[PDB]
RNA sequence: AAUUCCUUGUCGGGUAAGUUCCGACCUGCACGAAUGGCGUAAUGAUGGCCAGGCUGUCUCCACCCGAGACUCAGUGAAAUU
RNA sequence: GCUCGCCGGAAGACCAAGGGUUCCUGUCCAACGUUAAUCGGGGCAGGGUGAGUCGACCCCUAAGGCGAGGCCGAAAGGCGUAGUCGAUGGGAAACAGGUUAAUAUUCCUGUACUUGGUGUUACUGCGAAGGGGGGACGGAGAAGGCUAUGUUGGCCGGGCGACGGUUGUCCCGGUUUAAGCGUGUAGGCUGGUUUUCCAGGCAAAUCCGGAAAAUCAAGGCUGAGGCGUGAUGACGAGGCACUACGGUGCUGAAGCAACAAAUGCCCUGCUUCCAGGAAAAGCCUCUAAGCAUCAGGUAACAUCAAAUCGUACCCCAAACCGACACAGGUGGUCAGGUAGAGAAUACCAAGGCGCUUGAGAGAACUCGGGUGAAGGAACUAGGCAAAAUGGUGCCGUAACUUCGGGAGAAGGCACGCUGAUAUGUAGGUGAGGUCCCUCGCGGAUGGAGCUGAAAUCAGUCGAAGAUACCAGCUGGCUGCAACUGUUUAUUAAAAACACAGCACUGUGCAAACACGAAAGUGGACGUAUACGGUGUGACGCCUGCCCGGUGCCGGAAGGUUAAUU
RNA sequence: AGGACCGAACCGACUAAUGUUGAAAAAUUAGCGGAUGACUUGUGGCUGGGGGUGAAAGGCCAAUCAAACCGGGAGAUAGCU
């Protein structure tokens, strides 16, 4: 649930926590555990291609299955876990023949629970099966946007995607976002929505909170000097000019979709 | 106060050694300048 | 007013006496609502002002203890011209 | 040589980095040393650095570097796969004593330990560039059990006092002993064993994972310290002959107990929290292709091997970085006594130093300090500076407030020593004895001895008892910023920057965007509760009117309009 | 529990004096701030000049920064001294 923190002291008077009792209390699943080293935003010419990324806790990675292709093996959930690289919780499932694998974890999806995956699977929150066999107007997460590569749509703490229609071999679908995208009805997808809701209540509270996400400072940009951004400085605060990028684009409006590849896919954009 | 230099042996051979200066075709040329000029020492090997 | 040129605006408070400070007035030279407006407990080697204590800060400097200055021996510069 | 002073969480001791003979001995004093110099980190000559166990090398890998082919690029070259490098991390083993003018865990004495080669004997399923296990990991907190170490007593040796007393409840010194081996305790973790089955572990598997039964509750693993042995030894305060008054042979007593106690050890533990806390090899197992009266594997014994390089000396400094024998800078380890909460502070031990110009004088003035009549901010841009406050316990404590604060608000009282309560109490520690027992490093009981606050009462000394060092000035009004933080190294620490929060906007993933002629990489092994950009800046109450201008986002009728034809 | 409180090590640099041919091309002395964290530090690595990095001062990038340093074009040009 979330619980808000006494003020005992500045920094923990807006401090809001999300405390799930459910998640496990111990170390992961070591064999589904890789290194995952820091970049600090610098890519392999060692440039800053990101800015405002630094710092923060070591993480391990976890091997999360996305392509849920065990069909026809049920699995069962054998606790709930805390994943540092994501704002999701992952299941760690036992399947029948002794394989372990990682899950998102779905809204109401417990330990020991079942689920299973392939066209006969049931119709069940955290099953997984192609959008064919997806009943319309149902409410899914992990979408896959081509078939077999895993899914990457609503894959975030409360996000989900619904079935609007299906076209034959394509399935039109409702992103949280706004897009009435369509894909191919071939992809597979899990029923149910992810389940962290209450992770957008959160509140950090405090500079340091920030920092041990990795966030750097953010410096903004009127207050810089003209050598350095667009907006430049002044005597006092100025600030005459439209607002643009550190390089040079506007930031209020002008759309920066510049792909065309597909433009088949996208029935509507949003808003 | 501390000063700019703070002497390191292995920083030093890597960052000015015969075999550093030898990996890039600038730094061959750097060691072939030194010859030309007939340095008794062409690097900061030892 | 971190904004008011005229200006030490005017009235009140504090002082024997207050161009600063505090509280009001509004005639806002030239405040104003996310280049945010107005409040705000706590916080600050932050700006301004007033008290108690405290004192050589001062009226007004006196004496004393040390290191130089001064003399002797040795060593022995500098700017400038 | 005798006094004096100084450091003693170092101004002592041992290292890394760095330096490279500054180390030790003899000799010399021109130059170098801010003076003299017989002296020196100076000149000259000689000597000095002994390792299977310490470090490097080596095996393994992180960030990252290079990179066969490969992809990309006018050339140069860029990126990167297989690989190969790369410690600041992981991986076998030595301790004590003695010894040199200068080295030692390296030599010597004593006592051990580790990994391999080969051979013999016995018993045998061995085999990896593969699978599994293990290695293997955070912050904070809480104790308990120990040790380093300390104090006191006992014990042994010596002493009987330059001036009153000092044969006693007196004074001084010592009271030390390792690795290894054996025991496996305080304590921590986990239910064991056997059989059958299986879509998993790229193939296989007796291993790992999973499933289903039966049978037992005691199995295993880990683990400081203690004890035994090592040790009839070594060391040992002091003696006895030699004794160049420079030092060595021989001998060498006691060598125990109690209490206190770590920031070290048990502990890579336990508890708890969110920000969720390396990799690989060695090691342990599993089998595949293969080899099987072989080869290999396990165990015992024997034998051999463990190379090469570093090892001096300084290392908070005169030897390193600062042009200097320079008030500077420089990482790790060791951590005694009295008082103390303490690694603060004061005085000291071990140990090391008095800082490489001195001698006089006792003017002005400058510098660093001490005290001050009466007044007490009249000083000054300004209480700048100085003075003052300063500890523990108890009492008490306002407006305001986000109910946490404000607050140590403000203010007041008591503090020494001696005796008694109590010939040392409450408490802590815990012997002997007795009882029990799976007779063990056990449990119960027992209270000797040791250690030891705090409080009350009474008495007593001084001007002053938190007497030294150490150690908050306090309160009222108000601007700005919420706050902790950050910033112009070297005149600006702020009201500036960050900040949590808020809003707008872009972005459907081969994301936007950024670095790149490109390949590619970051964003992200993320996916709209996500990410980038912009503005604002906790929180509270709120954020009004204007779309003509500029920008942005839509629009289709018309006008105008490039290459091309 | 805490970007909590007091305070050494440690990291900082608010005030004053001294020093200013200094002991020191930024330090000393007495006070001062943080001191479990947005902390601090050792070793190694990465980002290269119209570029880097920057809690943003035009700061820092080897005592040099509104475009580093070294060599070259180069005896640039100088209606100026």
């Amino acid at each position: 649930a979330v619980v808000k923190c006494k003020p005992t002291s500045p920094g923990r008077r807006h401090v809001v926590k999300v405390v799930n009792p459910e998640l496990h209390k111990g170390k992961p699943f070591a064999p589904l555990l890789e290194k995952n080293s820091k970049s600090g935003g610098r890519n392999n010419n060692g440039r800053i291609t990101t800015r405002h990324i630094g710092g923060g806790h070591k993480q391990a990675y976890r091997i999360v299955d996305f392509k849920r292709n065990k069909d026809g093996i049920p699995a069962v959930v054998e606790r709930l876990e805390y994943d540092p690289n994501r704002s999701a919780n992952i299941a760690l499932v036992l399947y029948k023949d002794g394989e372990r694998r990682y899950i998102l974890a779905p809204k109401g999806l417990k330990a020991g629970d079942q689920i299973q995956s392939g066209v006969d699977a049931a119709i069940k929150p955290g099953n997984t099966l192609p959008m064919r066999n997806i009943p319309v107007g149902s409410t899914v997460h992990n979408v896959e946007m081509k078939p077999g590569k895993g899914g990457q749509l609503a894959r975030s703490a409360g996000t989900y995607v619904q079935i609007v229609a299906r076209d034959g071999a394509y399935v039109t679908l409702r992103l949280r976002s706004g897009e009435m995208r369509k894909v191919e009805a071939d992809c597979r997808a899990t029923l149910g929505e992810v389940g962290n809701a209450e992770h957008m209540l959160r509140v950090l509270g405090k500079a340091g909170a920030a920092r041990w996400r990795g966030v750097r400072p953010t410096v903004r940009g009127t207050a810089m000097n003209p050598v350095d951004h667009p907006h430049g400085g002044g005597e006092g605060r100025n600030f005459g000019k439209h607002p643009v990028t550190p390089w040079g684009v506007q930031t209020k409006g002008k759309k920066t979709r510049s792909n065309k590849r597909t433009d088949k896919f996208i029935v509507r954009r949003r808003s | 106060m501390k000063r700019t230099f703070q002497p390191s042996v292995l920083k030093r051979n890597r960052s000015h050694g015969f075999r550093a200066r030898m990996a890039t075709k600038n730094g061959r040329q750097v060691l072939a300048r030194r010859r030309a000029k007939g340095r008794a020492r062409l690097t900061v090997s030892k």
